C-alpha cells in the first residue's frame, strides 16, 4: 500500500510533539549535519533554524491543513538562491574519507563547556555529526546525547578525572559502534554493494591468508549484508544489534585459524573484537604458485559466483598488493572476462581477450608492488630512507632537489594508499594518477 | 579487607599502593641482594655485603624466584598487608609474553593466595590516567622506553615501537661525559651520585644546535652541586647534552630512532583516519620523561614531521613520573572494573 499524501508531514508532526521542541531541534541539528556534511555551522544551524519554526507553527492542532506544504516548498526554494544561507550540494553526500574532527582536552572541553554550554552542545553535535555522519542516524543521536551528558555530569564532579574514565569506559561500546559503522559505511556508501562485497572478501583473505573459501565466504557476504541493510536504515537499533552478533559468528569461524585473530578473540566485548579485527594488518602472505584466470568454461557456465568468488581468494591470499588495489583491478578484469560469453564465437573472443588480460594483469600488480614497495615492511622514517636510496639507484641523474620531491609524493601516496583500510574514492583516483608514472 | 592493591613493576622501582590512593605509598629499587638476603633499599644500603640482581630487565620479568622474594617484600614489609585479603592489580609491560603473563597469576594466585587479580598494561594505564581513552603513549623508565598508541583502550600491537635506551643508559652517559669534563665517576656510589645530578639538573633543550652555543660562553645555564664530601661541581652543557640522547641515540651509538621518531612510526602504523586522535593526545608517562623541557622539544620536533594541518598536543602531568601506578590507582577504584577481576574461583578452574 501507498503512503498516504501527509505521510511526511505528519511523521514529523508526531516526531516534534514527542520529543518536544528542544528535543527535537538537537534531532534536526544531527539530522540536517549528517546530510550536508560540507556545511559551515553558521549554514546548518540557520536551516536547522527554519525547518524547526515551520514544523511548530504547521503542525499545531488546528493549523493550517497546508501549512506544512508550502513553508517547506518555499524552504527548498531558498536554498536556489546563489550563495544562499543554507548549505547544498553540489541529491547526494561523499562520504567524508578523512574527519578532522579532534576531541579537546578534557580540560579544555570543560572550560569551554562552562563559559557557553548551549554553544558548545550544538558546536558538537555539528561537528560531530558532519566529520561521522555515515554512521546510522539513531546511533548519531544516541551518542551525541550521552557523550554531552557525560560532559555535563564529569565537568562539575568532585573528581572530574576519575569521573571521565568512568564515564569513557561506560560510553566505550556505544562511541565504537557509532565511529566503526561510519567508516565502513562509508566505504560500502563509496563502493557499493558489489565492489563492497568483494572488498570484504578480498581483506579476510589477506588477514587470514591459511584458512578455506569457506571459512571467509560466509563472512565477507554477512558483513556485506549487513551494511546494505542497517547502514541507511532508519529501524532504531538495526546496526547495533547486527555489528556484534557479526563478531559472534567471525570469532566461532577464525578464533583458531591464526595467532592475531586468537588474540583478537579474547578481547572482552564483541566491539573490543570488531576493532582488533578491523585494525588488524594483512598476514604475511605464504608463498604459493601463480594462479590463473577462471577457464573459458567456468566463466560462461550458469552459476560462475563461487567460481570466482574462489579466485579472488586464491589470489588474494598469495599477492602481496593493497585491497585498494586488488578491488580496482579485480573488478573490470572479471568483468572482462566476462563480456566474451556473449559472442557467438565465444572461443575466438578468449584466444585474445585471455591473454591480454593476463598481461594486463600482471602489469597492474608488478607497478602497484613498486609503488608500495617497503611500506608495509619498515617502520615509516625507515622507509622513506630505502626509498630514497631505491630512487637515486634509478635516478643517477635527478638533482638532490628532485629526489627529495619525489620521495615526498610517493611516500605521500604510500601513507594514504598501501594500507589494508586506505581510503576508497581517494586511492581510486590517486591510483590511477601514480600508475602513469611508471 | 576490601581495599585493592595495586603494584606497578618496574625495571629500577617498584611502585605499591592502594587503589583509590591518589600515588603509591611504597617506592623502592626493584632489587634482591644475596650474602654473596634484602630486598629494596636496604639491599642498595647493604649492597657492600651482597651481591645485587634485577629480576626485571627491559620491563620484562626474568627471574621468578627473585621476583617472588620482591614481591612478598612488598605486601609485609612494605605494605604491611596479608595477601589473602585483597585483590591485586599488576602491571606488565607492552608486548609482555602470554607465558609471562600466565606466570604472575599462577604465583599471585597459587603463591600468595590473593582472592582476585588483574594484569594491566602500563602505557595504557598512563593515558586511563589522564582520563581518556585514546591516544599515544610515549612511556620512558628506568630500562626501556615504549610508543603505544591505545583507540578507546585496545593497544594497537603492530603499532607499538620499542626503543632500548632509558634512564640507566642516560644515567652512565652523564658519567661518562662528566669523567671527560675532568671529574671521575666510575664507582658505584658515584654512579648513584651521577643519577641524583641527573635528576636535578638536566633539562631538554629546545634548540639543541644553538644552546651548545650559548654555553660555549656564558655561565648563565651552569649549576652547582655538592657532592657527599662537601665538594661543590659545576655542570655546564652536560646539563642538556644527557637527556639529548633521547632524540639523538647516536650520541651513546645506538643507530635507533630517537624518541620523536618512534613516536611518529608508532603513528603512522595506525589508519589515516585515527591519526589526528594520537597526535592530540600524546601523553608522557615514567621517570625519563620528567626532563623539564621535553614536552616543548617533542611538541617541537613532532610539528616538524607532521602533517602543516595537524593538531599536536603533548599531555604531561607533573605526576607523570607514577602516571602508570596512577592509572591503576583509578581503574581499581571503578565499580564498573570490579567484573573485570579473575577471581581464585575462575582460576582454580
Ligand atoms: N626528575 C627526573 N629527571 C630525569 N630522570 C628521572 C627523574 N626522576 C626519575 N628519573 C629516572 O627514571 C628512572 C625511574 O623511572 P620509572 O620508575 O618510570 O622506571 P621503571 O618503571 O622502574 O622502569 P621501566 O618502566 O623501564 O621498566 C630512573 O632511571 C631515574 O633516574
Ligand atoms: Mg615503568
Amino acid at each position: 500500500l501507498e503512503r498516504g499524501r501527509d505521510y511526511e508531514k505528519n511523521k514529523v508532526c508526531k516526531e516534534f510533539s514527542h520529543l518536544g521542541k528542544e528535543d527535537f531541534t538537537s534531532l534536526s541539528l544531527v539530522l540536517y549535519s549528517r546530510k550536508f556534511p560540507s556545511g559551515t555551522f553558521e549554514q546548518v544551524s540557520q536551516l536547522v533554524k527554519e525547518v524547526v519554526s515551520l514544523t511548530e507553527a504547521c503542525c499545531a492542532e488546528g493549523a493550517d491543513p497546508d501549512c506544512y506544504d508550502t513553508r517547506t516548498s518555499a524552504l527548498s526554494a531558498k536554498s536556489c538562491e546563489s550563495n544562499s544561507p543554507f548549505p547544498v550540494h553540489p541529491l547526494k553526500h561523499q562520504p567524508q574519507e578523512f574527519p578532522t574532527y579532534v576531541e579537546p582536552t578534557n580540560d579544555e572541553i570543560c572550560e569551554a563547556f562552562r563559559k557557553d554550554p548551549k554553544e558548545y552542545a550544538n558546536q558538537f553535535m555539528w561537528e560531530y555529526s558532519t566529520n561521522y555522519g555515515q554512521a546510522p542516524l539513531s546511533l548519531l543521536v544516541s551518542y551525541t546525547k550521552s557523550y554531552l551528558s557525560m560532559v555535563g555530569s564529569c565537568c562539575t564532579s568532585a573528581s572530574p578525572t576519575v569521573c571521565f574514565l568512568k564515564e569513557r569506559l561506560q560510553l566505550k561500546h556505544l562511541s565504537l559502534l557509532t565511529t566503526l559503522s561510519n567508516r565502513v559505511c562509508s566505504q560500502y556508501a563509496a563502493y557499493g554493494e558489489k565492489k563492497s562485497r568483494l572488498s570484504n572478501l578480498i581483506k579476510l583473505a589477506q588477514k587470514v591468508p591459511t584458512a578455506d573459501l569457506e571459512d571467509v565466504l560466509p563472512l565477507a557476504e554477512d558483513i556485506t549484508n549487513i551494511l546494505s541493510k542497517c547502514c541507511e536504515s532508519a529501524s532504531e537499533d538495526c546496526m547495533a544489534k547486527e555489528l556484534p552478533e557479526h563478531t559472534v559468528k567471525l570469532c566461532d569461524n577464525l578464533s583458531t585459524k591464526n595467532s592475531k585473530f586468537e588474540d583478537c578473540c579474547q578481547e572482552k566485548t564483541a566491539m573490543d573484537v570488531f576493532v582488533c579485527t578491523y585494525f588488524m594488518p594483512a598476514a604475511q602472505l605464504p608463498e604459493l604458485p601463480d594462479v590463473e584466470l577462471p577457464t573459458n568454461k567456468d566463466v560462461c557456465d550458469p552459476g560462475n559466483t563461487k567460481v570466482m568468488d574462489k579466485y579472488t581468494f586464491e589470489l588474494s591470499r598469495r599477492t602481496h598488493l593493497p585491497e585498494v588495489f586488488l578491488s580496482k583491478v579485480l573488478e573490470p578484469t572479471l568483468k572482462s572476462l566476462g563480456e566474451c560469453c556473449d559472442v557467438e564465437d565465444s572461443t575466438t573472443c578468449f584466444n585474445a581477450k585471455g591473454p591480454l588480460l593476463k598481461k594486463e594483469l600482471s602489469s597492474f600488480i608488478d607497478k602497484g608492488q613498486e609503488l608500495c614497495a617497503d611500506y608495509s615492511e619498515n617502520t615509516f622514517t625507515e622507509y622513506k630512507k630505502k626509498l630514497a636510496e631505491r630512487l637515486k639507484a634509478k635516478l643517477p641523474d635527478a638533482t638532490p632537489k628532485e629526489l627529495a620531491k619525489l620521495v615526498n609524493k610517493r611516500s605521500d601516496f604510500a601513507s594514504n594508499c598501501c594500507s589494508i583500510n586506505s581510503p576508497p574514492l581517494y586511492c581510486d583516483s590517486e591510483i590511477d594518477a601514480e600508475l602513469k608514472n611508471i | 579487607e576490601t581495599t585493592a592493591l595495586v603494584c606497578d613493576n618496574g625495571s629500577g622501582l617498584v611502585k605499591a599502593g592502594f587503589a583509590g590512593d591518589d600515588a603509591p605509598r611504597a617506592v623502592f629499587p626493584s632489587i634482591v641482594g644475596r650474602p654473596r638476603s634484602y630486598v629494596g633499599d636496604e639491599a642498595q644500603s647493604k649492597r657492600g655485603i651482597l651481591t645485587l640482581k634485577y629480576p626485571i630487565e627491559h620491563g620484562i620479568i626474568t627471574n621468578w624466584d627473585d621476583m617472588e622474594k620482591i614481591w612478598h617484600h612488598t605486601f609485609y614489609n612494605e605494605l604491611r598487608v596479608a595477601p589473602e585479603e585483597h585483590p591485586t592489580l599488576l602491571t606488565e609491560a607492552p608486548l609482555n609474553p602470554k607465558a609471562n603473563r600466565e606466570k604472575m597469576t599462577q604465583i599471585m594466585f597459587e603463591t600468595f593466595n590473593v582472592p582476585a587479580m588483574y594484569v594491566a598494561i602500563q602505557a595504557v594505564l598512563s593515558l586511563y590516567a589522564s582520563g581518556r581513552t585514546t591516544g599515544i603513549v610515549l612511556d620512558s623508565g628506568d630500562g626501556v622506553t615504549h610508543n603505544v598508541p591505545i583507540y578507546e583502550g585496545y593497544a594497537l600491537p603492530h603499532a607499538i615501537m620499542r626503543l632500548d635506551l632509558a634512564g640507566r643508559d642516560l644515567t652512565d652517559y652523564l658519567m661518562k661525559i662528566l669523567t671527560e669534563r675532568g671529574y671521575s665517576f666510575v664507582t658505584t656510589a658515584e654512579r648513584e651520585i651521577v643519577r641524583d645530578i641527573k635528576e636535578k639538573l638536566c633539562y631538554v633543550a629546545l634548540d639543541f644546535e644553538n644552546e651548545m652555543a650559548t654555553a660555549a660562553s656564558s655561565s648563565s645555564l651552569e649549576k652547582s652541586y655538592e657532592l657527599p664530601d662537601g665538594q661543590v661541581i659545576t655542570i655546564g652543557n652536560e646539563r642538556f647534552r644527557c637527556p639529548e640522547t633521547l632524540f639523538q641515540p647516536s650520541f651513546i651509538g645506538m643507530e635507533s630512532a630517537g624518541i620523536h621518531e618512534t613516536t611518529y612510526n608508532s603513528i603512522m602504523k595506525c589508519d589515516i583516519d585515527i591519526r589526528k586522535d594520537l597526535y592530540a593526545n600524546n601523553v608522557m608517562s615514567g621517570g625519563t620523561t620528567m626532563y623539564p623541557g621535553i614536552a616543548d622539544r617533542m611538541q617541537k620536533e613532532i610539528t616538524a614531521l607532521a602533517p602543516s594541518t595537524m593538531k599536536i598536543k603533548i599531555i604531561a602531568p607533573p605526576e607523570r613520573k607514577y602516571s602508570v601506578w596512577i592509572g591503576g590507582s583509578i581503574l581499581a577504584s571503578l565499580s564498573t572494573f570490579q567484573q573485570m577481576w579473575i577471581t581464585k574461583q575462575e582460576y582454580d578452574e
